[PDB]
């Protein structure tokens, strides 16, 4: 699942950088407008840098998530050796907290998108 | 490799050190979007959109930064 | 004790309350007991005055300045202030679209006067 | 973590089973309402143009 | 064995760093509800479903970090 | 040993740094809460239940990160 | 190596101290835009222009300090 | 050089924590430019001159600790 999750988020990444230098070849390339100034073309963090870093949110939020739960086996040994009713309750709220975090991943990943597709027809 | 040993263990401790900018930011959407909600009337999305998409902008400092921790000791 | 007087009738006029909440500029802010001293301007929002149990009247206020004392007194003045239930749904749809149009339509004093009335008749029809 | 995770999404869903069958009477219920409402409106417009 | 217990007991303080960001973000949430459930009258439910959601939020980068700290002692 | 030791204090040591966030973590909830009970009424109702189980969530990074320290 | 293997692991994780100011930068500017507008009505463009801008400076920083700390590692 | 050697690649690492400063000084100018347009009406000019030029002003602590970074490695 770890192997599987960076492979796909990569290929996803590569479709939104193809798709905003197709839109910017028959309309030319605006862009940024400026303010009469320079020092525009060093800071080039964005738009094809960017879709390296949204991209590798969704590969690190799975590595995240999956080292919570896998931590359930370090607990049970001292547990089954106060009271052991902590760490029932504890567990409860880090399962629903990690599956209510897919909700919110993938509502960034509809934002982010939503960016760059108007940005790219102005 | 004992070098190599020590310096993996002393690796994933000093990379943990982002996780004050990750947890304080979550707080921080939360502060403005818990008291802006009571000063009429943006409940039901309008400012409930920018506290989600805001919160997972914040969250990738953290994430990105426990990668590395994580790869030197694996 | 609050001491909502307009400029037609009384409303609270004697100290016989509880709780109040009323629209302010800044934010929807409620009175309690005895509040602080925080005399702001009153936005054009609806001014709910709870009494005791759940009696409360809605007052649809047309905005004005909520002053409050220190010795609990809240002086809530006001232009206009009506209920909920003394304004239809059909006719308040023909100010409301009046107003879009002449906006930026003009010059002088008329496109600005139409921008603050589309505000106000769209926040008094979304508390129906 | 297995046997807290099965009782508290049991609790979960019995409180969602009864919002999901409540928010559906403004869509699903709320159909029925609307059609009913648009017949009933209908028929009294054909019996006016019929007399 | 000298060079791996040494670096181990320098790992759960290192870890504990971060406590800094996960302490405060529990009270950053709380003081912005005290102060806006005293303006009447974001109280029951409402407002305080955004206060409960905040500090389990704020609270995963401290069981996160400790979660290093541990497994290496 | 002279490396296991030497370790054990400084482990003690570093762990007490996170003291910064806990100490301010009371005093950001006791400034909240004596700020607004000047509006009246939330001293005895209201924001009384939100200051007493907002400083025992605070107060867990303090005793989380003493036992580690302690221990070493 | 030895001197130089332990050097650039330890430099990967002293090179993440950066990310509290760029993950503490997203929520600083979502604050301020979640709290503004609700005065009625910066919605559609005018402060989503200047979030969304701000927010691709702010997260400059993170990414510029990160490639020198997974460089020395690989 | 071999002291030498391994000085140069923590050199580069201890010299990137000013990045903090840099980094959210422009989250604080575009909070004050943000929270500023809506009170009618900082839009066109005015303190959008003052956005761009203050911007520039805070991120030159950022590319000067830079160059020592990489000129050490």
């Amino acid at each position: 699942i770890y192997i599987i999750g960076i492979s796909v988020s990569l290929w996803i990444g590569l479709t939104i950088l193809g798709l905003f230098l197709n839109k910017a070849v028959f309309f030319s390339l605006f862009v940024p407008s400026g303010t009469p100034l320079p020092l525009v073309p060093v800071l080039v963090l964005i738009e094809l840098l960017s879709y390296t870093a949204r991209a590798i949110s969704l590969g690190l939020r799975l590595a995240a998530n999956t080292l919570s739960g896998h931590l359930l086996m370090s607990i049970l040994g001292n547990l089954v050796k106060i009271f052991g009713l902590i760490p029932l309750a504890g567990i409860f709220a880090i399962v629903i907290l990690e599956f209510a975090i897919a909700c919110i991943q993938a509502y960034v990943f509809a934002i982010l998108t939503s960016s760059y597709l108007k940005d790219s027809i102005y | 490799m004992q070098l190599v040993l020590a310096a993996k263990y002393i690796g994933a401790a000093i990379a943990t050190i982002g996780l004050t900018g990750a947890g304080i930011g979550i707080a921080i959407v939360f502060a403005a979007l818990i008291n802006g909600t009571s000063r009429n009337p943006s409940l039901r999305n309008t400012l409930f959109p920018f506290a989600i998409l805001g919160f997972a902008l914040s969250e990738a400092t953290g994430l990105f930064c426990l990668m590395i921790s994580f790869l030197l000791l694996y | 004790k609050v001491s909502l007087v307009a400029p037609h009738q009384a409303i609270f006029t004697n100290k016989e309350v509880s709780q109040v909440n009323l629209p302010a500029s800044s934010g929807e802010m409620g009175v309690l007991a005895n509040h602080v001293p925080t005399v702001e301007e009153l936005a054009p929002g609806v001014v709910e005055v709870i009494e005791s149990s759940g009696t409360a009247s809605k007052y649809f206020v047309s905005g004005g300045f909520a002053s409050i004392l220190p010795g609990s007194k809240l002086s809530i003045s006001t232009v206009e202030a009506h209920p909920l239930d003394a304004f239809s749904s059909e006719n308040i749809k023909s100010l409301l679209a009046e107003a879009q149009k002449n906006a930026s339509s003009a010059d002088e004093t008329v496109a600005a006067e139409a921008a603050i009335e589309i505000e106000v008749l769209e926040a008094l029809q979304a508390a129906v | 973590i297995l046997l807290v995770t099965f009782l508290g999404f049991i609790a979960l869903i019995s409180k969602t089973v009864a919002p999901l069958y409540g928010e559906m009477a403004k869509n699903r219920t709320d159909h029925v309402v609307g059609l009913l409402n648009q017949a009933r409106a209908d028929h009294v417009n054909a019996v006016k143009t019929r007399i």
